[PDB]
RNA sequence: UUCCUUGUCGCAUAAGUAGCGACCUGCACGAAUGGUGUAACGACUGCCCCGCUGUCUCCGACAUGGACCCAGUGAAAUUGA
RNA sequence: UGACUCCCAAGAGCUCUUAUCGACGGAGUCGUUUGGCACCUCGAUGUCGACUCAUCACAUCCUGGGGUUGAAGAAGGUCCCAAGGGUUCGGUUGUUCGCCGAUUCAAGUGGUACGUGAGUUGGGUUUAGAACGUCGUGAGACAGUUCGGUUCCUAUCUACCGUUGGUGUUAAAGCGAGAACUGCGAGGAGCCAACCCUAGUACGAGAGGACUGGGUUGGGCCAACCUAUGGUGUACCGGUUGUUAUGACAAUAGCAGCGCCGGGAAGCUAAGUUGGUAUGGAAGAACUGCUGCUUAGCGGGAAAUCCUUCUCUAUACAAGUUCUCGGAACAGGUUUUAGAACAGAACUUCGAUAGGCGAGAGGUGGAAGCACCGCGAGGUGUGGAGCCAUCUCGUACUAAACGAA
């Protein structure tokens, strides 16, 4: 008990840390959201990511969440941390009316 | 909580009831006096530590889960010896098992140490350490840290023979140190 | 031959 | 919480924590083995609780629980009235025998705070309001203590 | 994973549409991302470099199973697609050409780590 | 082991091991061995004995 | 399988050894209504309930 | 129905002692102990393709009944010591 | 008979017997081939191949160290030393064997009742049915082909894998217990490839192309972990079909063996994530050199041997050491990170061990009631609403010393 306390602590005190340094919008599903994502792997090059967010996971410092978009023709699937330092900046475009909060029918439904 | 000739053992070495006990090996100009106080600044952040604790318990458990056998086919004909050993020896010469033959029970709950741990952070106000990976052992329970044996520390660096820390400190002016990784970019030089 |  | 499965599937144990509930209403007292009793109690204050809520989406909630219009009258009414003040822990449980057959251990559970009662229950205290908890550090710092002297 | 009887699309110009997959090169359990695949080809183009029924290397750009990087990030595509890479010249185990010269659709970031850098240069999406 | 790192090692061993397998082999052989003292050197506790 | 000889009683006695019953350290009886019992059991409740 | 024999050639497969079509050198086919075909039919015996899947790569979690433990009742083959 | 080794050396190798080979002829070793005998078993020793699980020998397939070459370098040939660790996936075939395809550092040869059916299978052979070819007057026959055809057993003893209970180890209370150790001894771990720098250097006419030394990335194997990802998540949240009940509305409950769909925290798990695949010392195999002068002494020397790193271990009977207690340790109850029973670990009232209660995190996705719009199915607001499988914190209300025991 005094295990797990000690680390709820922490991870309060690293997410209280990092949003006095970034801002991090609110992500919902069924969110717009367009994002620059910088690669560490592939000579930390810097691209942007546009598409609806399908899945969301609060878990502290690791909270993760997921994008669904199309590229030239084929979809692609991508998630991403949300306090992982490789986001430099997210913005929110649309807001789209959704009844659940995982939409993993969109990729079975045509559009 | 603790029995009366623990409490005596206590009382008569003169120091505070404790939890946990252990008892380290160490040479003749590392002995320290009974009643000293040991703290995280111990260890030097950057170094790599061996961690020993008593693993996870799985309980009494197969020949499949404990020594990753094959066991049986699912299908084919194959009739109530589906997870199951097979074989345990030859016939008539030796006519016997072997010592050591590998058969079902109870798993896990042993002492195991993992090697080349890498301390990454150090919080001395909390007495808290970051170290970089996995650590056998549920959460809750106790693990015994030494320097490493495969990648040895530097003799010079490391505080001998403990880090000896000025009774004249207060926690609320200690910030956490990390690890320093250098200035060269592993990323980029790929 | 021999049988079971 | 440790949930047991008591050798039934899942409808006839819950079948059978619904009748024992309100068999446990209804009669103020049973006696039944420890094990069914380990488990009854946690229901028998979950309906005290929601008979002390009483509002009409409590009322709703108990009657999808508990089996007849004596049982649901008696908890919205006299056990509001009676556990007002209590905080927690409306029911009772004791060993007492050893089943002839089974062997099973066997033991009284009763609602406390009333005439006729095992044992004379403390009086109900209001919880004080929360309180901010101290670090882990900062207790163990006012942990330490040395051994007592007798020798 | 991409294993024995694996058919895989083609994203290239070099004639072929679909292979059937033989082997990795390199792991027991199957291919992942990136990864260099010996295959068979099942149907193709009348008019192209390569012929059905040939014994062909490739490596996978599109891979239906998420791959993990160093952040903490995971990527998954839809289906499975390799593009075409000669295999006559076996004394080269490291960046091969590729047998068309134009390639289609996504490409990951994955190829950089695994020397796939002619692949990469002639991408065009990478995702 | 050859008998150098035998001797090497623990060199009483090769004198316990030449008289154990001469001595007969019953219920009284632990009890004779008892009585076996083998030192390396030439000092002993035994000097108040009647030697 | 079968048993291959019969078991003697020598082999008996040793393996229904352990199994024999052993006393109960402590035994409580209530002072009114005489009840022998184990601790933690449940008996009678003064007067007055 | 062919021992030599996984005969030789073609189709098909990355690779086919299998399968299909040929050839004739038929150890040891052959015309009511019927010869050659044949639409429909077969819980008959082979071969190939699509859909589908824990059959497999490579196994994991959960659920009911035994196995485990306590209280009653209480067998069996076997057995020179 | 077979496999392997050795002796002689005509001859081949431009010259040159013995780098590589070797005619005509001989001497052996092994117990794996084909055989010989008929000694055990016919009041039963279940026979081929496959699966699972292995283990030994070395006459070595790869990795390791060397001598020689008809060895410039690279790639090799042959022989000696070496058993630490490995030795692939598929197509036809019942197949062993073998052929083929794609790989690999390599895809070794044999023994263990041609290992292994009270561990699994049952495709072949080898019962009874039926057919073809051939033989026989015929009943029938054919290591000629083809389709079909019951695989039993609750483990007493030895062996092995785990867990416990008793007991010897004088002590001074006929002494009884709690911790912390040392390690006689035993077990475990032992791999390999590709690329880059040294270096386009050595060598070589050129084409080609190193030894040694140091990094990087992968594959195989082994030990652990659950933060994140994925799977499951049967007393969580929602949607919905058939029917029955609460008279009907409203809201629910049972059953369709989670009724069926979409999500799901903890726990478990890999498909996920970490850690190893070392260092130092001693003695030394083939080989290699030094002193001496016939006997020897000495130095260097491998993935091999023994200590060191990891795990167990004082029933280690020469039975070990240190600290402590004497209404001590146990037992009983509430539990759990532990678990078949047992054992371990936490708490046992001057107490947060479990339940309840309150607050928060997390999951689901917008409750009921009321109001507005619409004829209606329905839509909008109050409102990130309502609910609760878990987790944390606060709190003795209930059960643990309510033991005036
Ligand atoms: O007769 C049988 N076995 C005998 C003795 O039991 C013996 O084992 C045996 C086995 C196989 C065999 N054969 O394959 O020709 C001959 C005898 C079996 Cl039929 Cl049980
Ligand atoms: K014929
Ligand atoms: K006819
Ligand atoms: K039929
Ligand atoms: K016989
Ligand atoms: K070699
Ligand atoms: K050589
Ligand atoms: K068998
Ligand atoms: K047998
Ligand atoms: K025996
Ligand atoms: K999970
Ligand atoms: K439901
Ligand atoms: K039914
Ligand atoms: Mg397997
Ligand atoms: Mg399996
Ligand atoms: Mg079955
Ligand atoms: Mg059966
Ligand atoms: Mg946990
Ligand atoms: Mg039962
Ligand atoms: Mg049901
Ligand atoms: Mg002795
Ligand atoms: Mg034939
Ligand atoms: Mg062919
Ligand atoms: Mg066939
Ligand atoms: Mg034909
Ligand atoms: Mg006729
Ligand atoms: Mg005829
Ligand atoms: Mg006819
Ligand atoms: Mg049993
Ligand atoms: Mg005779
Ligand atoms: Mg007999
Ligand atoms: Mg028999
Ligand atoms: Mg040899
Ligand atoms: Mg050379
Ligand atoms: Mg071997
Ligand atoms: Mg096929
Ligand atoms: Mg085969
Ligand atoms: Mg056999
Ligand atoms: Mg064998
Ligand atoms: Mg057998
Ligand atoms: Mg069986
Ligand atoms: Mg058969
Ligand atoms: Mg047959
Ligand atoms: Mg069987
Ligand atoms: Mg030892
Ligand atoms: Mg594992
Ligand atoms: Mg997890
Ligand atoms: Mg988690
Ligand atoms: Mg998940
Ligand atoms: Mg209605
Ligand atoms: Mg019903
Ligand atoms: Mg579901
Ligand atoms: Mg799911
Ligand atoms: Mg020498
Ligand atoms: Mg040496
Ligand atoms: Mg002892
Ligand atoms: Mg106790
Ligand atoms: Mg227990
Ligand atoms: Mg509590
Ligand atoms: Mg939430
Ligand atoms: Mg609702
Ligand atoms: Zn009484």
């Amino acid at each position: 008990k005094t295990a797990k306390h000690i680390m709820q602590i922490v991870d309060k005190e690293a997410v209280e840390e990092v949003r006095t340094r970034r801002e991090i919008p609110e992500i919902r599903p069924g969110y717009i959201v367009q994002l620059k994502v910088e690669v560490p792997e592939n000579k930390r090059r810097v691209s942007i990511v546009k598409g609806i967010v399908i899945a969301r996971r609060n878990a502290g410092l690791n909270s993760t969440f997921r994008i669904r978009r199309l590229v030239a023709g084929v979809g692609v699937e991508s998630m991403f941390p949300l306090y992982s330092p490789n986001l430099r900046e997210i913005k929110v475009l649309d807001k789209k009316r959704v009844r659940r909060a995982k939409l993993y029918y969109l990729r079975d439904k045509m559009n | 909580h603790l029995t009366m000739p623990e409490l005596g053992h206590f009382r008569a070495q003169g120091v505070p009831l404790k939890r946990k006990l252990r008892e380290f090996p160490v040479t003749e100009d590392a002995l320290l006096p009974v009643g000293t106080e040991l703290g995280v600044r111990h260890f030097v952040p950057g170094q790599y530590v061996d961690v020993t604790g008593i693993t996870r318990g799985k309980g009494f458990q197969g020949v499949m889960k404990r020594w990753k056998f094959k066991g049986g086919p699912a299908s084919h004909g194959c009739s109530k010896a589906h997870r199951k050993g097979g074989s345990t020896g030859q016939r008539d010469d030796p006519g016997k098992v072997f010592k050591g033959r590998k058969m079902p029970g109870h798993m896990g709950a042993a002492q195991r140490t993992v090697k080349n741990v890498w301390v990454y952070k150090i919080d001395p106000a909390r007495n808290l350490i970051w170290v970089r990976g996995q650590v056998p052992g549920a959460e809750g329970n106790f693990v015994f840290i030494n320097d490493a044996c495969y990648k040895k520390p530097d003799i010079s660096k490391l505080p001998f023979p403990t880090y000896l820390a000025p009774e004249d400190e207060d926690p609320s002016e200690l910030e956490p140190l990390v690890a320093d990784l250098g200035e060269v970019d592993p990323f980029m030089l790929a | 031959g021999v049988a079971a | 919480t440790k949930l047991r499965k008591l050798g039934r599937h899942t409808g006839h144990r819950m079948s059978m924590l619904r009748t024992l509930v309100s068999q446990l209403v209804k009669h103020e007292r049973i006696e039944t083995t420890i094990t069914k009793a380990k488990e009854v109690r946690r229901l028998a204050d979950n309906m005290v609780q929601l008979g002390k809520e009483g509002s009409l989406d409590a009322a709703r909630r108990a009657a999808g629980f508990v089996r007849g219009d004596d049982v649901i009258h008696k908890i919205f009414t006299e056990f509001a009235y009676r556990y007002k003040d209590r905080t927690g822990g409306y029911t009772r449980m004791l060993r007492t025998r050893i089943r002839v057959g089974d062997a099973a251990p066997m033991a009284y559970i009763e609602f406390i705070d009333r005439e006729n009662e095992l044992r004379q229950s403390n009086p109900p205290t209001p919880q004080p309001p929360q309180r901010v908890p101290l670090d882990p550090w900062a207790r163990s710092r006012l942990m330490r203590q040395y051994a007592p002297p007798k020798e | 994973f991409i294993q024995m009887g694996t058919v895989l699309k083609v994203v290239d110009n070099s004639g072929a549409k679909k292979v059937m997959c033989i082997q990795a090169l390199k792991g027991k359990k199957g291919a992942r991302l990136g990864d260099t695949i010996v295959a068979s080809v099942k149907e193709a183009m009348p008019n192209g470099k390569v012929k059905k029924g040939a014994v062909v290397y490739g490596v996978v750009v599109r891979a239906a199973m998420q791959r993990g990087r160093v952040d903490g990030s995971e990527v998954r595509f839809d289906d499975n697609a390799v593009v075409l890479v000669d295999n006559k010249d076996k004394k080269t185990k490291t960046d091969r050409q590729p047998i068309g010269t134009r390639v289609f659709g996504p490409v990951p970031h994955e190829l950089r780590k695994k020397k796939h850098l002619k692949i990469l240069a002639l991408a065009q999406h990478i995702a | 082991r050859s008998l150098k790192d035998q001797m090497a090692k623990d060199p009483t061993e090769v004198i316990r091991k030449a008289v154990w397998r001469m001595l007969p082999t019953n219920n009284l052989r632990d009890d004779r061995d008892r009585k076996l003292r083998i030192f390396e050197g030439n000092e002993h506790p035994f000097g108040d004995k009647p030697l | 399988a079968v048993p291959k000889k019969k078991v003697s009683k020598h082999k008996r006695g040793i393996r229904n050894g352990p199994k024999a019953l052993k006393p109960v350290p402590v035994i409580i009886r209530c002072r009114s209504c005489g009840r022998v019992k184990l601790p933690h059991f449940f008996c009678c409740s003064g007067e007055r309930g």
